[PDB]
């Protein structure tokens, strides 16, 4: 009886100790840790599936030269000063 | 396999069940040991009791019966000690279990407060990659872009 | 019983004695410096 | 009143007394403080619509 009754009084803490365990162990395969990249993690195959498509949608369309963004700004540039001078000067 | 973003979800949701389970089961294990405490202190006390008994036994002079009495007593001071050995253990136990669940807790929140930013990252993204295929650019003239095709047609 | 009560106490932490000794000495300082300004004022 | 006598332990008594009224009065005050700066935002919200 008493033998029995000793073995009972562990078993509840040896499940909790197991669970534990468990749990401890299966947060890490969702993310782990930032600096990982190892793809098991399921942040990092969201990344790369983000990534891809960015890229897939990129080749398709073409973004425009960074010539062209320049030839822009500096349109943008002498459009601003032409305004600017012209607008002083014409209340003067 | 299946798309990352739905098994993300079920997973979380899988993760809160199995942290609540957890929490449940270390209260169970808490509760045991309390109990335990309770049943020493019990014995203590009626050894106490037999001590006392023996002391006014000894009043009559007839030290046989103190001695039957002390003989007697023993067996509950071993028990006792038993008990006082698994007990010095099982509290040192307990804490440690209680400090994984305490980590846990905090990781997991930590998950749930990004989740929902990478699945609008991903929704963004997946519309503008869709944005593309009805029209495209003005000067794509693929025939995949359903302009281009109706203008044909 | 208990494990109601155990498992109601794992949500919501109790507060460390550290804290019940700090709040302790904090009502021994006002019931001190009370004391000592209510005996003077009448002084 | 009660250190008229010369007893200071009834004035103990009463000043240890009047602690948790002080500190349920310092609690409902914090309470109100926020509550005040709520309501008229609500207000506002209503008057607008
Ligand atoms: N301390 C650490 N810092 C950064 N990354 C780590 C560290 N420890 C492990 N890793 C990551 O673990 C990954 C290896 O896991 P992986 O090879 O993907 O697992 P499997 O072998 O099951 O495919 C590596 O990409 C590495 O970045
Ligand atoms: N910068 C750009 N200017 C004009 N048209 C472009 C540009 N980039 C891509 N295109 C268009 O993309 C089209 C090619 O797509 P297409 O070969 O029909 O797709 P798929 O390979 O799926 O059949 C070409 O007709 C071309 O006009």
């Amino acid at each position: 009886e008493r033998k029995y009754l000793e073995l009972k009084s562990q078993k509840n803490l040896y499940l909790a100790r197991l669970k534990s365990a468990i749990a401890a162990q299966k947060i890490e395969e969702i993310a782990g840790n930032l600096d990982n990249a190892s793809a098991s993690s399921l942040f990092e195959r969201i990344e790369t599936k983000i990534l891809e498509l960015e890229a897939e949608r990129e080749l398709l369309n073409p973004p425009p030269s960074p010539l062209d963004k320049k030839f822009e700004q500096w349109e943008e540039q002498q459009a601003v000063e032409a305004t600017l001078a012209a607008m002083k000067a014409r209340r003067s | 396999q299946e798309a990352p973003e739905d098994l993300l979800e079920r997973l979380l949701g899988e993760m809160e069940l199995e942290l609540i389970e957890l929490r449940r089961a270390l209260a169970q294990t808490i509760a045991t040991f309390k109990s335990t405490e309770r049943q020493r202190d019990a014995q203590q006390l009626i050894a106490q009791r037999w001590y006392e008994k023996a002391q006014a036994a000894l009043d009559r002079g007839n030290e046989q019966l103190a001695r039957e009495a002390l003989g007697q007593r023993q067996s509950y001071q071993s028990h006792t000690e038993a008990l006082g050995k698994s007990l010095g253990e099982q509290r040192a136990l307990v804490e440690q279990v209680r400090g994984q669940l305490q980590k846990l807790e905090r990781k997991y929140l930590e998950l749930k407060s990004q989740k929902n930013l990478y699945l609008a990252r991903l929704k963004s993204a997946i519309a503008a990659q869709k944005i593309e295929e009805i029209a495209g650019n003005l000067d794509n003239a693929s025939a995949s872009s359903l302009f281009e095709r109706i203008e044909t047609k």
